[PDB]
Order: C-alpha cells, then structure tokens, then sequence
C-alpha cells in the first residue's frame, strides 16, 4: 500500500502515503516512517487536534500559531501531526511548513508535516488508488467548502490513510492516539552509548465535544496537551474553567451549553461533563497558550513538557530530551528554574552529550550552566 | 566641502566602484584601436544570426520570493522584539 | 433603579480620565455589549473608534471573542480607515477577517 503522489496544481509537490487499517500495529507504521521513508527519529512531535470545524481561526491568531509552531520546530527535527486534508488550520500549517522548507538553507534538520486522514474523507481517492511504483499517482488540488470530503493537502509530505473500521466509525482518532502513544514510548539513540525519549505534545484549537474521548485517552496516556486561549470552542471552556480555578457539574454544563447550543442530550452532555471533569482533574498535563500574554510558543511548549516530566518521574535520564529542546531554544532560564532545581539530581556523565551539543551549537549560557551543575 | 564628502567617503567610493565595474562589464574585451575587431565581430554576429538582470524559472522564482518573505518576517520579528525590550517601552 | 441598571452609567473624572473620547467610547461600547452581540450593531461604535484612533479600545472590547465579525461587515470601515489614514485600524481589520 506504499505509494507516491504527484500533486498537480500551483507547485509540483511529491507525497508518500500508506493505507492502514484500524487494527494495524503502530510499531509497523513507525518502522515504515523511519526506515522505509528515511524520516529520522524526531526530537519533538506536535499533534494538531481540532481546527476542522466551520468556525475558523482569526487571521492574526492563525498566522501567529502557524508561525510560532514552525519557528519552534525549525531548531530541531520535528514532526507536526495533522489531519492531512486541505481545510482549516491544517492547510495553513502545511503552507507554513512548506514556506519554511523553501526558505531553509539547512536540510540537516527538517520539519515534517505528516498527515493522518480518513480514507472516507479524501476527494478522488480512486485517482490515487493506482500508486504505481514507477509512476506516482497524479492528484489534483481542490479547495472545497466545509462539507464532508476534502483533498489531501499538497504541502504535507507524508500521509497515513486509515480505513474506516466496520465495528466503530472512529478509527482515525484511535489510530492517532495509538501512534502518539507509540512515539512517546520510543527511545532514539543519543550521541554515543545513550538514548533519549521523543517529546510528544498535543495542540488543541477549537475542539468539538466529539474529540473529548480522544483527548481523555491521550491524557490517560500521559501525553501533555497545549490549548489555544482564544481558539473558539472547547478550548475556551477549558481555559475559562482553569481561570475560575474550580470546575463543578453546574458550571461545566452551563459553559458546554452556552458555547455549543446544538448539543442537547442528557446522557451525551453528562458524558461530556464527566470527560471534561476528569481532563481538568489531571491538570498537570494541560497548559494554556495565550498569544496576548505568552506570545512565545517555544517557552510554553518547554514548560508543558517539563511539567509533564516532573509529574512523571525525577530521574535525570527522562529530562534529557527536554534539556535538548531547552538548549536548542536558548531557554536557559527555564532550564535553571525547572530542570536543574533541587528536585532532579544531575550527574557529570548525564550531561556529557548535552555539553557537547551546547558547545558545538554555540550556547555559552548552557555551557556555563552545565559547568555549574557538575 | 572636503569634510562633507569625507564623512561619506565609503558610500561615495562604493557607488563609484559599482558604476565603473558595470561600465567595464558591458564593454567589448578589446581596447581601442583594436576595438574595431570587436565591433566588426558584433556586427557580423548580428547580421548572420547575463551576470546581472537574469530571468529565473518559475519554481526557483517562487522559492526565492518565499525565502525573501521569510527573511522579511524574521527581520520584522527581530525589530519588534528589540522594540519590546527597549527602555522606553519597559518604562 | 438608576444604579440598579448600572451598565448604562459611566463616570468621567477629569483628574483620572482626562480624555473624554475614551470614556464616551467605553460607555457606548458597554451599552452596545449589554444590548446585543451582533456585529451590525457595533458599526457606529467602530466608526467612532476609527475616527478617534482608539485602536486599543476596539481591540479589547469590539473585536473580542464575544462579537463575531465577518469580512463583509468590515468593508465600509476598512475603506474609512484606509481613506482617513488609520494604519492601526487597517491592520486590525486585516487581523480580524
Ligand atoms: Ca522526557
Ligand atoms: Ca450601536
């Protein structure tokens, strides 16, 4: 099912894909992604959740989000997981990744826009069904309204098309959660005689009550979440509930009804209320990105990942990928405040590889910090 | 007069150097009197049959435009960050 | 009863405020917000904000998440900001759709 796509339209773009079923092992898909396609194990995985609703982001918010995400991902090798359909924030994120790729003079580090899209939502899927190894399938690019069927985004380099599951019609979310968990459990080799985890973060923009189950599934898999403050939907519910500080059934139901008039069902609203209640009950895995206040996405991402790691374990070996991200983003203050506090014990041998990384990449503040810390 | 020109001597000389290099880049390779040979050769080539100002393929042109747009965005972002951390803005 | 309404009342202290256009715009925006959420009702307040160069008030109140603004709703005020040389409002309208 491995095929290449020749995108016809504005620019001649090439894209690979793999059809998968709801019962496929995420290990096989990761193996295909790494070896069969040459994508190096990423140093940061950002999964885009939401943004497929008819209510789109404001141009300033959309531009700030896409630019910040791409610039944060440009320091190291990062995978951006979206629903690779040409619509919503996915199209604009693909455009930003494309623009960075064209403007990048360093192909060593790459930002990869990997799409995970339903097979029942691809326009002219039979056109790409051919996928001859010698002749890549020709795919036309069509911009369509909100509707129910889109075309694959030409600016997404790689795709993971998942067939509908006959048992339950929710294969896409389950596949996304399984892939995120499998990536989060991966341990790529670091420097010499070392291995590091892959930081995985979920970015939520204008969620609908339907992805609450998948959001809670990802939370249960200890995957941190990032929420856009003014995103539009469930994101405002979550940020307002955190701003209040307390969440009860009455306030949860009131906000849910206020922001979603169409949802009116006792059992469904009770399920959503309980889901949200548990989501906030976790808390340490959730963070708020307000572009008015924060306006620096790398800082918020690093804080979220460090908070998740701190709530997870105290070993220094688990902080190595967060430390690498801090070094790459020049966030010496965050590293000093959180990573190198008294909670975590750091050894000299634990810091050798990051010392080399700070030395080669010209990060004198981190060199001084590592000297200060052993 | 000397003081006014000498303050901007570098800029004036670099403009002069640009003009001279452009003038001698478009000149025939032969010096007069010999330039008659170059003139005859050019006339014969015209009858029988660039480093600067070059036309680019559409893909490369679009890539260059996007690259310049990204550079401009980075420049403006650095300007905004510099403005935010200024003493007056902090005050 | 007058105080019980409250949203329709505002205080202008020349010692503190000293800018009557700002207070007037805030009062009108507060009244409109308590009245309705449609963008068509905010058009005159937006025109006053454009004329008074009160970009911060417009961003904080008029163009918040409460009111939904469409591209066709902003065409006339876009022309007004363009003709009257209000680049901040031109940027705001571009930012808002
Ligand atoms: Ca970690
Ligand atoms: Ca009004």
């Amino acid at each position: 099912r491995l095929g290449d796509i020749d995108f016809t339209g504005v620019s001649r773009t090439r894209g690979k894909f793999v059809r998968v079923t709801s019962s496929t092992d995420p290990a096989e898909i990761y193996q295909i992604l790494t070896k069969q396609w040459g994508l190096a194990p990423p140093h940061l995985v950002v999964a885009l959740m939401g943004g497929d609703e008819v209510a789109q982001l404001k141009p300033w918010l959309r531009d700030t989000l896409r630019k910040g995400l791409v610039k944060a991902a440009q320091s190291t090798g990062a995978w951006i997981l979206t629903s690779g359909l040409r619509f919503g924030i996915t199209k604009n994120l693909g455009q930003a990744v494309r623009d960075h790729s064209l403007a990048s003079t360093s192909p060593k580090v790459r930002v990869v826009a990997i799409g995970i899209a339903p097979w029942n939502m691809i326009q002219n899927r039979d056109l790409l069904l051919s996928a001859k190894p010698d002749h890549p399938a020709t795919y036309p690019t069509e911009d369509l309204p909100y509707g129910a069927v889109y075309s694959l985004d030409c600016n997404h380099s790689h795709f993971i098309l998942v067939d509908e599951d006959p048992k339950r019609p929710g294969a896409t979310g389950e596949m996304r959660v399984k892939m995120l968990k499998h990536i989060s459990l991966q341990r790529t080799g670091y420097g010499g005689t070392g291995s590091i985890e892959i930081p995985v973060l979920c970015l939520l923009v204008h969620g609908e009550p339907r992805i609450l189950q998948k959001m809670y599934k990802n939370i249960q898999n200890s995957i941190p979440w990032l929420i856009l403050a003014g995103s539009g939907g469930v994101a405002d519910i979550l940020v307002t509930l955190m701003d209040r500080g307390c969440w009860d059934a009455d306030i949860v139901q009131e906000l849910l009804i206020n922001t979603f008039p169409d949802g009116l069902h006792s059992t469904e609203i009770t399920s959503w209320t309980k889901l949200i209640q548990r989501i906030l009950d976790h808390g340490h895995l959730l963070t708020v990105h307000d572009p008015e206040q924060d306006s620096e996405l790398d800082t918020v991402i690093l804080k979220a990942l460090v908070k998740a790691c701190k709530s997870q374990s105290q070993e220094a070996q688990d902080f190595l990928d967060e430390l690498k991200l801090a070094v790459a983003w020049n966030r010496v203050d965050i590293a000093k405040s959180e990573i190198f506090s008294g909670d975590v014990q750091w050894s000299a041998q634990d810091l050798e590889e990051v010392m080399m990384e700070a030395l080669v990449n010209d990060k004198p503040d981190f060199v001084r910090l590592f000297v200060d810390n052993g | 007069t000397f003081q006014v020109v000498q303050e901007n001597a570098d800029i004036f000389w670099k403009f002069q150097r640009y003009n001279l290099i452009v003038e001698y880049h478009s000149r025939p390779a032969l010096a007069p009197p010999f330039i008659i040979i170059s003139h005859i050769t050019q006339a014969l080539l015209s009858f029988i049959k660039d480093l600067l100002e070059r036309e680019l393929p559409s893909g490369l042109d679009q890539k260059l435009m996007t690259w310049e747009t990204v550079q401009k965005e980075n420049y403006l972002a650095k300007l905004e960050h510099e403005h935010r951390e200024s003493s007056g803005e902090r005050l």
